[PDB]
RNA sequence: GAACUGAAGAGUUUGAUCAUGGCUCAGAUUGAACGCUGGCGGCAGGCCUAACACAUGCAAGUCGAGCGGAUGAAGGGAGCU
RNA sequence: GGUCCAGACUCCUACGGGAGGCAGCAGUGGGGAAUAUUGGACAAUGGGCGAAAGCCUGAUCCAGCCAUGCCGCGUGUGUGAAGAAGGUCUUCGGAUUGUAAAGCACUUUAAGUUGGGAGGAAGGGCAGUAAGUUAAUACCUUGCUGUUUUGACGUUACCAACAGAAUAAGCACCGGCUAACUUCGUGCCAGCAGCCGCGGUAAUACGAAGGGUGCAAGCGUUAAUCGGAAUUACUGGGCGUA
């Protein structure tokens, strides 16, 4: 969605937007990119939810 | 799976011949093969009957490179069929591809006859089948492909064959390399050492 | 009504089919009443492709049962042999 | 193709990662440890058996006894994942994000609603900010953040 | 011609023994869960708990050859252009 | 996935006034030890309507995710004694890891790249001809003939070529039951444990290390059912003192 619902289908190198479809809530400050690699995105998640776990 | 590591301390637990070499050399003059592997290899400890009858299910299944879960598949077919389970495991082994190609001189071990059959260079009837397992039937022709007949393999495993020992139930075609099977080999075709009834016995219980 | 189609067994890409007589308001795989013959998409080697009971299909034709597409073109193609 | 002897020394592969201990990069190298301790001994500071050494004089010390050193990345996954993500050409311009910050009762929110004619602090319990707020506005020269 | 073919025990009460008797173990199965580890394929399976509450899409329509009406193509042309 | 009434609970509202029912397919919160994608097509088999093209179809056919299960295949093959170096134990003689490694020489399954390539398809439109129906070489129905047209899966199954050993092994256990043993630390501690039981200064039982034994893309633990249990005894037990 943007700003003011009406969803939309893509967005530009500096519009803000609201994403839906992630599986726990992140916190602000984190970053996010386009994997574009299933495997590749899941399995690295992975390794970073053992490692906050670890540091936590 | 598949066992791949040294491939004489097999032999040395087991106590027996229990072919993995190519026989070329020997298997005295290779390993002192009188001696339980490990640093405790000079003791001898009798063993129990459940001792005995571990040690001859895994001698069979150490002989014919086979895992335990497609060995138990070969058990519960082998009491399924008629005639005497005992001898109907070993029929059903002596009937495996890989073993049928080591038979007929092709290549030197089983895991060089597995090499082989798994690599694409075996066809059964006239048609490629690379699963070790396959169970050939009474009057297939095993043969080489055409461009896999000038491997090396092949030369010194026929060549070393020719002194081993006459199975007398497949017919080898030496000079273009292509095999017939007879039929099964019955149970005085094969060695008179291997208590089945150890086998049978402990899977019985 | 009641008609004659074709339910699907078989697995994933291997489809077989039973030649079913059912009412025509049930599961494409439910209930029916009689089964008279089957058909084979594949076969190949000694497998048969298709094979039907004249007796029993024309005994239900008689009776009023409405084959579908398929089942007209397979009964008549074995008609046909 | 019998038995050719060796005629050289012996090489082998030592893998080191972020720290190792000089036992074993020592029983990497085939080597005695006391040796390995002693050669620091005849090579600026000695060290201990049990002492955790780093990973550049680790790899130093193998290729100074003539070995092939081959590392590894202690988080390869992100390295592997950053690597094959980041590659892009072309470039156009982007219109510009900006902040507005100050003091309590300054004026920051009233500022953006007559930018933007929105008037959202009406609204806001007690009267003030406690999100932060993203807009996208076209002014009345270009888009702005 | 076939539709079967099939049945193991051990540890532990006593200084030692036999019996009685309980406990425990060796097998085969899960719609399983957890820990460590993890290459591929084929065929299957996947809210067992809250018949708890539900944002948003889709899951039942068709017939102009049953009937008025209004939408009114291409064309034949007619005039002016 | 219709109507009416009543009720509980959410919501709209311009405050006048109305709406709702995922135990359909995806999806969310919640509960839990724990169970997946807002996917594609109606190409196939079915269902509704139509006369017939055809329209609809979260049924269905398929894709996505997860070692959840079953099955199959890989992680190489032959030779190789200076019985290399290191580790471990030692009666200090040596033994073992071990043909294991290195060296030498072979092979390319699966995965990677490139190029070929079925089967799931019956039918539909048009055109012609021949029979039957009449009253009729009409319309229409039916055989056949010619042409045109259809596949989500899909970069299909499968097949051929290239490169290199290259890209791929862990888990539990080793006192008896029950296959597999020694050294070093600790000292009724720290700990182990299914049952007997281990640990108080030489622990094959705790924790490591060498070695070994079982399984193996899995291996263990927990939970649950039957078995062993003739321990509810119909098959098939007992009651003098248990
Ligand atoms: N007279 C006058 N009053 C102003 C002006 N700008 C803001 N105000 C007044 O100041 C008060 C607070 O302004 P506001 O915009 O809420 O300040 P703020 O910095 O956003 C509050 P916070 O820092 O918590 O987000 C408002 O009531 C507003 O009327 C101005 O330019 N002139
Ligand atoms: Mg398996
Ligand atoms: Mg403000
Ligand atoms: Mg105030
Ligand atoms: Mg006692
Ligand atoms: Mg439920
Ligand atoms: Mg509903
Ligand atoms: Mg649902
Ligand atoms: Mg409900
Ligand atoms: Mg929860
Ligand atoms: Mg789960
Ligand atoms: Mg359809
Ligand atoms: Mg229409
Ligand atoms: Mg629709
Ligand atoms: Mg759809
Ligand atoms: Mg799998
Ligand atoms: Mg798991
Ligand atoms: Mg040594
Ligand atoms: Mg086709
Ligand atoms: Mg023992
Ligand atoms: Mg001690
Ligand atoms: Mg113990
Ligand atoms: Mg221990
Ligand atoms: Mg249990
Ligand atoms: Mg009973
Ligand atoms: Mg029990
Ligand atoms: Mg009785
Ligand atoms: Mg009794
Ligand atoms: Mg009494
Ligand atoms: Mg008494």
């Amino acid at each position: 969605l943007d700003e003011n619902g009406k969803p939309i289908k893509e967005a530009g190198p500096s519009i803000p937007v609201e994403i839906l479809g992630l599986d726990g809530t992140p916190d602000a400050g984190d970053e996010m990119t386009v994997v574009a690699d299933e495997k590749k995105a899941r399995e690295v998640a992975l390794f970073r939810q053992g490692k906050f776990r670890e540091v936590k | 799976a598949r066992y791949i590591g040294p491939k004489c301390k097999l032999s040395r637990r087991e106590g027996t011949d229990l072919f993995l070499k190519s026989g070329a050399r020997a298997l005295d003059s290779k390993c002192k093969a009188e001696n339980v592997p490990g640093q405790h290899g000079q003791r001898r400890g009798r063993l129990s009957d459940y001792g005995l009858q571990l040690r001859e299910k895994q001698k069979v299944r150490r002989i014919y490179g086979v895992l335990e879960r497609q060995f138990r598949g070969y058990y519960q077919e082998a009491s399924r069929r008629k005639g005497s389970t005992g001898e109907n495991l070993l029929q059903l082994l002596e009937c495996r591809l890989d073993n049928v190609v080591y038979r007929m001189g092709f290549g030197s071990t089983r895991s060089e006859s597995r090499q082989l059959v798994s690599h694409k260079a075996i066809t059964v009837n006239g048609q490629t089948v690379n699963i070790p397992s396959y169970q050939v039937k009474a009057g297939d022709v095993v043969a080489v492909r055409e461009k896999s007949k000038n491997q090396l393999r092949i030369a010194q495993a026929l060549e070393l064959c020719g002194q081993r020992g006459r199975v007398e139930w497949v017919e080898v075609d030496l000079d273009k390399k292509a095999g017939t099977f007879k039929s099964a080999p019955a149970r005085s075709d094969l060695s008179a050492d291997i208590n089945e009834n150890l086998i049978v016995e402990l899977y019985s219980k | 009504m009641v008609t004659i189609r074709l339910a699907r067994g078989g697995s994933k890409k291997r489809p077989f089919y039973h030649l079913t007589v059912t009412n025509s308001r049930n599961a494409r795989d439910g209930r029916f009443v009689e089964r008279i013959g089957f058909f084979n998409p594949v076969a190949t080697g000694g497998e048969v492709r298709l094979s039907v009971d004249q007796e029993r299909a024309t005994y239900w034709l008689g009776q009023g049962a409405q084959p579908s597409e398929r089942v007209a073109q397979l009964l008549k193609d074995a008609a046909k042999a | 193709h019998g038995f050719q002897n060796p005629t050289g020394p012996i090489v082998r592969e030592v893998n080191i990662g972020e720290t190792i201990t000089v036992a074993e990069l020592a029983a990497q190298m085939s080597v005695k440890g006391a040796e390995v301790v002693k050669f620091m001994f005849k090579m600026g500071s000695p060290v201990t058996i049990n002492q955790v050494l780093d990973q550049e004089t680790a790899q130093l010390v193998a290729e100074e006894l003539g070995h092939k050193v081959k590392l590894v990345s202690e988080n390869a996954l992100e390295e592997q994942l950053a690597e094959s993500l980041k590659f892009e050409g072309e470039a156009v311009t982007r219109a510009p994000v900006v902040t507005v910050m100050g003091h309590v009762d300054h004026g920051k929110t009233s500022l953006l609603d007559y930018i933007r004619r929105a008037k959202v602090a009406a609204g806001e319990a007690g009267g003030i900010t406690q999100h932060i707020g993203a807009y996208h506005v076209e002014t009345e020269r270009g888009m702005v953040t």
